């Protein structure tokens, strides 16, 4: 699973 | 935040032609922009997403084009069955944004010209009773657009008019039309001529009918 | 694989509402969002609010919505939109929809990115109004009497001042539908809202029936038609 949208790294 | 623009707003396209529709994204998202089509009363039906990947079981007269800031979408062999709102949708980030998709864009397919047929239908007997009585003049079938003017005893109407536009057959290009005048019994009970008058182009076709004859 | 929203209605200003979205043929994953997208009659697309659909709590809001619109699994198949302090310009068909992304990687974790909806709902229709619900009075639309009858003839029926949305109109109870033309509602200064139907038939002889349903209000009428 992911953690966030791309734009939260 | 990111800011799809689309424009134009609306276009135009004659059946067989070609249109194009644009979006501008205010920052880069990296090819990921998606674009829909929407009839009305439907949801919205994907076309293609990755900038230029074509969706499943859709017609490839649709190419999305494009990259970094500026995206487009071509239509080829226009039809009937295209007239619909068009929407771009960036698909980089739903972080911090308000829309991703633009504000859409209007496609108006140009097929074959029809003569709209007029008909004005005088209230019904017990709509006076109600206190309001309403007119309902009706342009069937026909393209390019019309224009509704109403007269009553030969002074022009201004207000109380509202039109209503069918969207375009999807097999041939064709709108339907109501214009419908509301009045309150009282003001339809002074006057004597109702007169619709719908005006495609060079040619109109005026109904009449007089209260007292109804 | 589909989706159906529910729970649209019509309103007072202030009111809050929930809206639920029911999948049917798959069930939430790891692999999408879920999320809602609402329009305004006449008016473009508006994205409002995905929930992940893996184990983990992610959602985004649109900027507009977080503060007063909450998205939220409530089961594997259902997915809520509560909606509180509504008014009029929160008036929209709100769809449901299933959103695709693609798991780049980064420098020590994976982020979602590449959102397109590859799956929508109906929609449930929600009409935010200081108007009461009103049936739909129905008129018939018939050329004048002090006209010569002619063989060919249209006739319809005007469906006035109703609310909230929809009506439907049949014609002899679905069995006539060739010459069939109802044009898109109206929504008049008051509030309420109009829509005519019109048909065209060559037998003047006969009468025909226009059914309006306006499910809102439970109500059903059926006009007859003489030319």
């Amino acid at each position: 699973e992911i953690i966030g949208d791309i734009r939260q790294a | 935040d990111i800011v799809m623009t689309q424009t134009p707003a609306s276009v135009s396209a004659a059946v067989g032609g070609t249109v194009t529709i644009n979006c501008q994204a205010s920052e880069t998202i990296s090819n990921y922009l998606a674009w829909y089509q929407q009839k009305p009363g439907q949801p919205p039906k994907l076309l293609i997403y990755k900038a230029s990947t074509l969706a499943s079981g859709v017609s490839s007269r649709f190419k999305g084009s494009g990259s970094g800031t500026e995206y487009t979408l071509t239509i080829s062999g226009v039809q009937c069955d295209d007239a619909a709102t068009y929407y771009c949708q960036q698909g980089y980030s739903i972080s911090d944004i308000d829309n991703s998709f633009g504000g859409g864009t209007e496609v108006v397919v140009k097929g074959d010209p029809v003569a709209p047929t007029v008909l004005i239908f005088p209230p019904a007997a017990d709509q006076v009773a109600t206190g309001t009585v309403t007119i309902v003049c009706v342009a069937n079938k026909y393209f390019p657009d019309v224009t509704v003017t109403w007269e009553v005893d030969g002074t022009t109407q201004t207000t109380g008019i509202e039109n209503s536009k069918t969207p375009q057959n999807s097999a041939d290009c064709t709108y339907n039309l109501s214009s419908t005048l509301t009045l309150t019994s009282t003001q339809y009970n002074s006057h004597k001529e109702y007169t619709c008058k719908v005006t495609q182009g060079t040619t109109s076709v005026v109904q009449s009918f007089n209260r007292g004859d109804c | 694989q589909s989706l159906e929203e529910s729970g649209g209605d019509l309103v007072k200003p202030g009111a809050s509402l929930t809206l639920t979205c029911t999948a049917s043929g798959f069930s939430f994953t790891n692999n999408y969002y879920m999320c809602w997208v609402r329009q305004a009659p006449g008016k473009g697309l508006e994205w409002i609010a995905c929930i992940y659909g893996g184990g983990r709590d992610i959602v985004f809001y649109a900027t507009w919505a977080k503060g007063r619109f909450t998205i939220s699994k409530t089961s594997s198949t259902t997915v809520t939109l509560q909606m509180t302090s509504l008014t009029a310009a929160d008036t929209a068909t709100y769809f449901c929809a299933r959103e695709n992304f693609d798991a780049v990687g980064v420098g020590g974790g994976t982020y979602s990115t590449d959102y397109y909806f590859d799956l929508w709902g109906p929609g449930t229709l929600v009409i935010v109004s200081s108007g009461q619900p009103k049936a739909p009075s129905v008129f018939p639309l018939a050329p004048c009497c002090g006209d010569t009858p002619s063989a060919t003839v249209t006739l319809g029926c005007l469906v006035k001042g109703y609310l909230p949305e929809p009506v439907t109109v049949t014609w002899n109870s679905g069995t006539l539908t060739n010459g069939v033309r109802t044009f898109p509602s109206v929504r008049q200064s008051s509030g309420l809202y109009s829509l005519s139907s019109v048909v065209s038939v060559t037998s003047s002889s006969q009468p025909v029936t226009c059914n309006v349903a306006h499910p809102a209000t439970n109500t059903k009428v059926d006009k007859t038609v003489a030319p």
